[PDB]
């Protein structure tokens, strides 16, 4: 029953220049029940060795966790964040917008 | 505006006895200790460098202290699911927020606890650490519950005591970690929007502490209502990001100026595209 | 160091 959609944001730990290494963040917040399934990718594909934070709560009481890995963006491959959550009826997929 | 926080969470495994376990400690909004129960070995353990101060008797008693709440939070949302008249066959969470609050004269400003069920309020202590606020009506059987077995006189000695003592002491041992800041870099980027209309985004980069503050200014007048702030997210490095942006008319970007307001920064910042 | 919760439960 009591169910709060995650909120989610794709982004850079450093500003984005293509060929160079950085890292990619998937913040998910705003969420409950705190069981939840998070992926990124390349492409498209799921990218291996992605390291997720350890669960917290905030202040309001839903959940929040950060997931990231290295990655080197271009001008061509694409890079998102997909969350499954019960709170959803599918799985939601965001693109990282280099500009956000 | 100094404090310490214990944010406890316990989540009903359907089948099993023991719940899941997860019990975070923060000073300052930092995060310096974590106990999990899911781990190979259950355990207190450092999430800040200053803590390595601690010795192994300090781990081995918090430890200890984990152990007896994984068994009330266990009692607890059994409890809590006659309640409600909820089945056993779901998950399900009982949250709790504990801790102090130091004001400018360095003396208990106050202290806090506070319980959820299901991500929502459920009962909490007030100011007073004598009286109870019930969310809903089965709280308000934990109240009187409460209120006739002398629950809150426990609490108030530890939020008045052991709470404040070990927050100084912590605040000693990490003051060059948690007194320092981390000034934002800043820049503004110019992006297409519409015919005739384009984007400035004011960003704001590698600070700490998370606390900041960014407006945008036309003809002398902060933009209010005309602008669109992210939410402050982490870097992954121990520093926060955050922005904010404004859709203007094509050719009048100049007119526009974003300042940045940072307890590292003794002046606020003035920029532009 | 953390609180340690009181005998009643909720």
């Amino acid at each position: 029953m009591i169910q709060k959609t995650p909120q989610i944001q794709v982004y850079s730990r450093h500003p984005p220049e293509n060929g160079k290494p950085n890292i990619l963040n998937c913040y998910v917040t705003q969420f409950h029940p705190p069981h939840i399934e998070i992926q990124m990718l390349k492409n498209g594909k799921k990218i291996p060795k992605v390291e997720m934070s350890d669960m917290s709560f905030s202040k309001d009481w839903s959940f929040y966790i950060l997931a990231h890995t290295e990655f080197t963006p271009t001008e061509t491959d694409t890079y998102a964040c997909r969350v499954k959550h019960d709170s959803m009826a599918e799985p939601k997929t965001v693109y990282w917008d280099r500009d956000m | 505006p100094h404090s310490m926080r214990y944010f406890e969470t316990a989540v009903s495994r359907p089948g099993l006895e023991e719940p899941r376990y997860i019990s975070v400690g923060y000073v300052d909004n930092k995060e310096f200790v974590r106990f999990d129960s899911d781990a190979e070995n259950p355990r207190y353990e450092p999430r800040a460098p200053w803590m390595e101060q601690e010795g192994p008797e300090y781990w081995e008693r918090e430890t200890q202290k984990a152990k007896g709440q994984e068994q009330w939070f266990r009692v607890s949302l059994r409890n809590l699911l006659g309640y409600y008249n909820q089945s056993a066959g779901g998950s399900h969470t009982l949250q709790q927020m504990s801790g102090c609050d130091l004001g400018s004269d360095w003396r208990l400003l106050r202290g806090y606890l506070q319980f959820a069920y299901e991500g929502r309020d459920y009962i909490a202590l007030n100011e007073d650490l004598k009286t109870w606020t019930a969310a809903d009506m089965a709280a308000q059987i934990t109240r009187r519950k409460w209120e006739q077995s002398g629950a809150a006189e426990h609490y108030k000695a530890y939020l008045e005591g052991e709470c404040v003592e070990w927050l100084h002491r912590y605040l000693k041992n990490g003051n060059a970690t948690l007194l320092r800041t981390d000034s934002p870099k800043a820049h503004v980027t110019h992006h297409p929007r519409s015919k005739g209309e384009v984007t400035l985004r004011c960003w704001a980069l590698g600070f700490y502490p998370a606390d900041i503050t960014l407006t945008w200014q036309l003809n002398g007048e902060e933009l209010t209502q005309d602008m669109e702030l992210v939410e402050t997210r982490p870097a992954g490095d121990g520093t926060f990001q955050k922005w904010a942006s404004v859709v203007v008319p094509l050719g009048k970007e100049q007119n526009y100026t974003c300042r940045v307001y940072h307890e590292g920064l003794p002046e606020p910042l003035t920029l532009r595209w | 160091s953390s609180l340690e919760n009181f005998a009643a439960y909720v």
